């Protein structure tokens, strides 16, 4: 079944008739993660490439 | 004897079992159109309709 | 006299070390809206050796699987609500800012009030006699020394005492032969060190203090009770009754009493052996949890917190050296009635704390107030046609305690 | 200032309004409809059952 | 009225710390004369000399 998130925020001074919305939200995160760079050193072509 | 009855924990799941039904067939038969936005209750509590 | 200044004169406040020293991480956002009003933890398991030549061990029971639980509650709400009319509490009282500092400091105080009681009713270790007060430096390294003799060691230990106590090892550690900086402190700021005596010494001023209660007669135990390990190991808690007592006496025995077993000594628990005190033995004690009458006869039925475990066919689980049996001699530490404000010390792991988040009212003004990491809800309502509006603040602990055997109360002694 | 919603089933519309009481720290809720019906003409229905 | 039914008893899958001891006397007795002493030739009991 289809679970919505509350807001209480709009239908304030609104008349409302479509209970058929379901509010789904986007979640951003950044995080600061280990992560290993290969550097592939062929000389042909330029050298330093990581 | 092994009395280990505390090492486990009663569990209830979260799933709810199906229920039962009833179906929609009076309501959309009859006529809606004519008596849609003719009632207010602050107005009054009845509407009259013309015969032929 | 109509004139007033703007600035609130400065009031009086408390000090919070009970909170900051208690285990607030194993019992941390548990009691969620799943669980229920109660969540419980296990306990570890203890085996026993046979010793045979030729390894034979046909006939003889190998070792028995017991598991035991440690259940932490739900404790009452802590509200504070305040009722005005608005036309002259609005006044002189601009955006209702003054309500909210005296306020969260009371509810604050009313827990650790609470959480102080509660350790001490629980606690079940005992030292010393409770009216002779902490005047030199061995009446806080006995603590110590006891902790390390039980075994206790993964945790932190603390002990708690009195302002004026505070002077009397400060004032004692003035007299000192030898340390320039531990002397130069003691004459100028008279703070003791972090380290005293091998625990760390705290120093409180809001203290919760008991009432002994009048007792009298040459107690003893009429019936033998269970102190089997089935029947104890999810509370560590046992019920006891007490013959030879006055005739009739409402409140012979308060809560947070102490009754001493004499001929049943104390047991280093990974080693069950008995414990010695370089002079004496260590005797048993126990606490009690509710408040006991006497009837005609002298029978006083009486629940403690503390059990001797001596099970006879589960023995790796002995905590007493003897099994409590009919006609033992008992006493109750401590004056007839007298009051005293006692002395709490404790391991890490002894009693837990934790706060149950509360949801929004609904269709309620809410706001959420941190206070040293406790939410407290706050809510505006105007029910009433009076001009009356209204407000509460609402805080919901939880409470539960792992084992009696890290912790409980401790005086000075002659 | 009662915080409230809009649901659907099979093209109803219901109110559902969320109050609470502060002295009992209660909360409540509550879902409303109210129908009208009328009666054109009498003589364009009935109830039919299979004759012998 | 009557929720329990919605809810579960759990127990949590944490043990609590126990009581620990210390082992000095068997790192100070001598160890290094009876090592190996005792073989299946020699029997359960071994002999040493005095001065």
């Amino acid at each position: 079944p289809t679970s919505l998130d509350v807001t209480s925020m709009t239908s304030w001074e609104y008349n409302w008739f479509g209970a058929d919305v379901i509010y789904i939200a986007k979640y951003y995160e950044v995080r600061k993660e280990s992560v290993d760079v290969i550097s592939y050193r062929h000389p042909i072509t330029g050298e330093i490439a990581t | 004897p092994n009395n280990l009855d505390s090492n486990v924990s009663q569990i209830v799941l979260k799933k709810f079992l199906p229920g039962f039904m009833s179906d929609l067939v009076l309501a959309k038969t009859v006529d809606r159109q004519l008596l849609a936005g003719e009632i207010n209750s602050s107005t009054g509590d009845s509407v009259s309709f013309k015969r032929p | 006299s109509q004139i007033v200044l703007k600035k609130f004169l400065p009031g009086f406040m408390s000090d919070l070390v009970l909170a900051k020293t208690v285990d607030r991480q194993l019992l941390a956002g548990e009691i969620n809206s799943s669980t229920g009003d109660s969540v419980s933890f296990k306990r570890p398991h203890q085996f026993s050796s046979l010793r045979t030549p030729t390894g034979d061990i046909s006939g003889q029971n190998k070792n028995n699987l017991i598991s035991g639980k440690a259940t932490g509650r739900v404790g009452n709400y802590i509200t504070v609500a305040v009722e005005y009319q608005q036309l002259e509490e609005a006044i002189k009282l601009n955006q209702l800012e003054e309500i909210l500092a005296p306020v969260r400091q009371r509810i604050v105080t009313d827990l650790e009030t609470e959480l102080a009681h509660f350790m001490m009713n629980n606690g079940a270790l005992s030292l010393g006699s409770p009216n002779t007060p902490i005047t030199k430096w061995s009446d806080v390294a006995q603590t110590a020394s006891f902790l390390k003799d039980l075994g206790v060691n993964e945790g932190e230990n603390y002990a708690v005492m009195d302002p004026w106590s505070a002077q009397r090892l400060a004032d004692a550690q003035t007299g000192l032969h030898a340390s320039d900086q531990l002397v130069r402190t003691a004459w100028e700021n008279a703070q003791i060190p972090t380290n005293f005596g091998g625990i760390r010494a705290l120093m409180s001023n809001g203290l919760a203090s008991r009432t002994q209660g009048a007792f009298g007669g040459t107690l003893t135990v009429k019936t033998q009770p269970t102190v089997t390990y089935n029947a104890v190991k999810d509370s560590y808690q046992f019920t006891v009754t007490l013959t030879g007592a006055t005739a009739s006496v409402t409140g012979f025995l308060k809560a947070g009493d102490q009754v001493k077993f004499t001929n049943t000594y104390w047991l280093q628990q990974q080693t069950k052996q008995a414990l010695y005190n370089g002079a004496t033995p260590i005797s048993f004690t126990a606490t009690v949890t509710a408040d006991a009458n006497s009837d005609s006869g002298g029978d006083v039925t009486v629940t403690l917190s503390g059990v001797p475990i001596y099970d006879t066919t589960n023995p790796q689980y002995n905590s007493v050296s003897r099994q409590v049996e009919a006609g033992d001699a008992v006493s109750v530490v401590g004056t007839a009635s007298q009051t005293m404000k006692p002395n709490l010390f404790y391991n890490k792991f002894f009693c837990g704390l934790g706060s149950i988040p509360l949801p929004k009212l609904h269709s309620i003004d809410s706001a959420v107030a941190t206070y040293e990491g406790f939410s407290i809800r706050v809510h505006k309502y105007a029910d009433g046609d009076a001009n009356v509006q209204k407000m509460r603040f609402d805080l919901l602990p939880a409470y539960v305690c792992f084992n009696p055997h890290m912790g409980g109360q401790f005086f000075g002694n002659p």
